[PDB]
RNA sequence: AUAACUGGCUUGUGGCAGUCAAGCGUUCAUAGCGACAUUGCUUUUUGAUUCUUCGAUGUCGGCUCUUCCUAUCAUACCGAAGCAGAAUUCGGUAAGCGUUGGAUUGUUCACCCACUAAUAGGGAACGUGAGCUGGGUUUAGACCGUCGUGAGACAGGUUAGUUUUACCCUACUGAUGAAUGUUAUCGCAAUAGUAAUUGAACUUAGUACGAGAGGAACCGUUCAUUCAGAUAAUUGGUUUUUGCGGCUGUCUGAUCAGGCAACGCCGCGAAGCUACCAUCUGCUGGAUUAUGGCUGAACGCCUCUAAGUCAGAAUCCAUGCUAGAACG
RNA sequence: UAACGAGAUUCCCACUGUCCCUAUCUACUAUCUAGCGAAACCACAGCCAAGGGAACGGGCUUGGCAGAAUCAGCGGGGAAAG
RNA sequence: AAUGAACUAGCCCUGAAAAUGGAUGGCGCUCA
RNA sequence: AAUAGGGUGAAGCCAGAGGAAACUCUGGUGGAGGCUCGUAGCGGUUCUGACGUGCAAAUCGAUCGUCGAAUUUGGGUAUAGG
């Protein structure tokens, strides 16, 4: 018999299987489409989740209700120091998918990014990469022979990158590599810019610019073994039921004589891959300012980090990304900042943001003050300033 | 007429406020607010603001007994403003209207919300203090 | 956008932070935490709780 | 070998759809209806039967949850009118998306109140009891009425009456993993899944239309409903941080400092978790259906159709999003 | 018919997580380990769709398909067991 | 330089709506 | 043989006040009752809680009825299968 009362489906279907991610970094699925007349760029930038804040901003919609005012919003602090360039890897089109030609890599890597090919670096040689660096010291004949293949062939071209995790408070020494595409000249224009760069830095303000929609990639926050009351957002069944309550009471007909996948059924939650897009930059801020955390309106002399510094993160010392409300992962998590798939035309993509304050106090507690200054000057003398 | 951003709900159906208009009504229990859609098991629930269906559970005979539209005018609820403001009033109350959004009475005990304010202007033109 | 003051406490009070309450005399009220608002729904006199603006300057402190 | 469910055949009865056209419809059979007749379809009614099960297939309803059908209530786009406008009615493609909160009743059903874009109808062993519940039915107690000489009877009423087991197989949800020279990093993408939804206000505009009464829409703007995926700034909730303070009784002679009250009690309480109780985010190309067209014969005329061809829906395939074949 | 009632029933005040609509916390389990170590049940067994068939198949016919060994859960099916 | 009416009966189209996805046995087949 | 601690306050008795009388009123005292709140005890309402191959062939937790008598209970003794 039909159900008695209709309600819409628990849950997405679309988000299957709810499984734990395959890698801790998320990759990028899909690249902005190539144009061919812009300059040459960047299409993504790995930085780390450090934490978040409250802004102060005047909301520019005419016709809105809270036009010309102020409004308070949540905003999310990304770590992104520069990465380096360590190499570029050609794409041929083929009947059966992209398919990589060739790769091609700088005469020195870093012994950060080269952690990143080991499993116990402790105990290695430090082998990595050791008679590759000699097909540059005899001439690079062969190196620049490899890139010519990629000029020739290649249709699409990305450039191989790390983080300088070790200019973030993070314990992890081994930095996060990763495949960055190339977008705008034309395949050699390409290849050129990517060795122009080999072990180079490129910051986040090349990528970035202010006001833009930018979208994140993240693996989400870990959850372990779930039930179905939390992991899909079911009723809880009455007090009174034997057994227990947090469950689907029918998991299905008789027929067909099989538990159907669109039911809920209990398992892992949390820890997913997730693509989120439209955050707006709210602020590129740069490492060596001082005032980071100051505006236009709020003159005090300030960094971006909070009192006592970012709760389980530490301080952000270098360049940031200032972004609108929340994005996918935790606290120390690597995430991968994407430009936009398309052309957006509405208020909300083309307004000008000016802020004008970031809060600053502790996220420890119920932090009053936005200063050590403000707070010596509220408080006034103590007995251990004698 | 008008367009209020979404509020923290805090009158399901069931709920009694205190009437705050010189209609001579006392009370005022929700038993249903306007706009609510479909949701099994979700009860429908006013904000500050919203219209809703009410009787009179005391108050004046000729006003009892019947079903009336109402306009929540505060609630104890705490609810955010766009400027990040968390505020809430001491008691839950409305005010006995027209369909048209029109009072009954023609004063008004206590402070009115702004949102509530905002969107009805006779209610406006009656109100003293407004938070 | 400007600083408030607690009510009951007298610490600062930026954006977002707290709540605001409306008595029934249309007096309004402005705390900076969840302590300061517990305080005063107990009643509790701000002058008789020592780490109070209201205290300290009561008791010529500073 | 034989009744009381499901299932099977049947389809009288129930439900739905056609054909004809006497009449209704100010004139006019067919805008919309439609008598007397007559052809069917369905298996969501109830029977008829007795094929399966009596070394037992748990026997009402509700709650929960998924999915399917279309005979479409709403939402998209359209054709018709006894379509001026507004409203409404008839019809097509359409099941993509939704279809609610309550009073009485054990109820399915019924019936009101109210909200709503709308409160369509159905299936899945009359879905769903090792998922619950147990109000009803249908053991044993007891009461009444009518019946019976009586024991007792009663699709008559009433009150009280134990709801058992999964650790196996498969399925499902998640989680490892041998073998592929070893090991590590970066990738591709077959296939499977997929997601957004509906409304209001402003503007157009007191405009078009209308004698008047009344009274739209496209572009655009701001919000909101239902849903989905996150997140923990803030605000709220939570406290074995047994973190700080307070309180009673008793014990360590008193003080200090402590023990116990099968976490003794109270206020606050970071961190962590978490809430439409909080905040953020939810993409754009192609091809079509209905339908309206172009050119144009058949058929010297005509005709959207026969060849060819243009536009065109909440549809479809992609883009995008999730997984990544553990023998790609 | 006063009083009385773990009797049946209706409404009101108070009260509340019964509910809107869920969240969080503690102990003991579950979990993993050392030792110890049962039972129910068992034709053979165990992936689906349709067909026909004792008219609702795990096996039969036609298709879809199909890769070791597995762990925690789960209550669709085994017209599961008793 | 052929055309007009009425009609007959072949294949084809309409009449022709159900619930897990699915059955000319399957693939597929169109001067078959 | 056994049965905390409270509440209520029956007859009887003392004193005072009113009244022409008949009688009546007030304060104490007293300690009645198959009376009452509530332990031990005896019982067994509800969760239709736990358990339901149990600790257990009837148990466990809370909640609950009664608790000075038609009360509870040991031992002895009698009644024996239509
Ligand atoms: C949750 N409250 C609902 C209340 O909204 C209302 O529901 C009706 C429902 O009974 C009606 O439905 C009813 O009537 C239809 C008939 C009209 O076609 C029957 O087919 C159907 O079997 C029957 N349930 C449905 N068509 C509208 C709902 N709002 O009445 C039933 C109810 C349970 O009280
Ligand atoms: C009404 N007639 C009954 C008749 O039915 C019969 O009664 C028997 C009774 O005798 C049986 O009892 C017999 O057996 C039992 C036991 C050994 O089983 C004995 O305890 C008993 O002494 C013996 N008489 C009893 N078990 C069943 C009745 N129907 O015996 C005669 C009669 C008592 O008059």
């Amino acid at each position: 018999s039909h159900r008695k009362y209709e309600a819409p489906r628990h849950g997405s279907l679309g988000f299957l299987p709810r499984k734990r991610a395959a890698k801790q970094r998320g990759r990028v699925k899909s690249f902005p489409k190539d144009v061919k007349s812009k300059p040459v760029a960047l299409t993504a930038f790995l930085g780390y989740k450090a934490g978040m804040t409250t802004i102060v901003r005047d909301l520019d919609r005419p016709g809105s209700k809270m036009h010309k005012r102020e409004v308070v919003e949540a905003a999310t602090v990304v770590d992104t120091p520069p990465m380096v360039v360590v190499g570029v890897v050609g794409y041929v089109e083929t009947p059966r998918g992209l398919r990589s030609l060739t790769t091609v890599w700088a005469e020195h890597l870093s012994e950060e990014v080269r952690r990143r090919f080991y499993k116990n670096w402790y105990k290695s040689k430090k082998k990595a990469f050791t008679k590759y660096s000699g097909k540059y010291a005899t001439d690079a004949k062969q190196v620049e022979t490899e890139l010519a293949r990629i000029k020739k062939y290649a249709s699409v071209v990305r450039v191989l990158a790390h983080t300088q995790i070790k200019k973030t408070p993070l314990s992890q020494k081994k930095a996060h590599l990763a495949e960055i595409q190339i977008n705008g000249g034309s395949v050699s224009d390409k290849v050129d810019w990517a060795k122009e760069h080999f072990e180079k830095e490129v910051s986040v303000d090349s990528v970035f610019e202010q006001d833009e929609m930018i979208d994140v990639i993240a693996v989400t926050k870990g959850h372990g073994f779930e039930g179905v009351t939390h992991r899909w957002g079911t009723k809880k069944l009455p007090r009174k039921t034997h057994r227990g309550l947090r469950k689907v009471a029918c998991i299905g007909a008789w027929h067909p004589a099989n538990v159907n996948w669109t039911v809920a059924r209990a398992g892992q939650n949390g820890y997913h891959h997730r693509t989120s897009i439209n955050h707006k930059v709210y602020r590129v801020g740069k490492g060596t300012d001082e005032a980071n955390g100051a505006t236009e309106f709020d003159r005090t002399k300030k960094t971006i980090n909070p009192m006592g510094g970012f709760v389980r993160y530490g301080n952000v010392n270098n360049d940031f990304v200032l972004l609108k409300g929340s994005i996918p992962g935790v606290k120390k998590r690597v995430v991968t900042l994407r430009k936009s798939l398309y052309v957006d035309t509405s208020r909300r993509a083309v307004e000008k943001v000016n802020l004008k304050w970031i809060d600053t106090a502790s996220r420890f507690g119920k932090g009053r003050f936005q200063t050590p200054a403000e707070k010596h000057a509220f408080m006034g003398t103590l007995k251990k300033d004698l | 007429s008008g367009n209020k951003f979404r509020m923290s709900l805090a009158l399901p159906v069931g709920a009694v406020m205190n009437c705050a208009d010189n209609s001579g009504a006392r009370n005022l229990y929700v038993l249903a607010v306007k706009g609510t859609g479909a949701r099994l098991n979700r009860l429908p629930a006013a904000a500050a603001g919203d219209m809703v269906m009410a009787t009179v559970k005391k108050g004046k005979p000729e006003l009892r007994k019947k079903v009336m539209p109402a306009i929540v005018i505060r609630q104890s609820k705490p609810w955010r403003r766009r400027d990040g403001v968390y505020l809430y009033f001491e008691d839950n109350a409305g005010v006995i209207v027209n369909p048209k959004g029109e009072m009954k009475g023609s004063a008004i005990t206590g402070p009115v919300a702004k949102e509530c304010a905002d969107l009805w202007p006779r209610i406006a033109s009656n109100s003293g203090v407004v938070v | 956008m400007k600083i408030e003051v607690d009510s009951f406490s007298g610490s600062k009070i930026y954006p977002g932070r707290g709540t605001l309450f409306v008595r029934g005399d249309s007096k309004i009220f402005r705390f900076q935490s969840s302590k300061s608002a517990s305080l005063f729904q107990q009643r509790k006199n701000p002058r008789r709780i020592s780490w109070t603006v209201l205290y300290r300057r009561h008791h010529k402190k500073g």
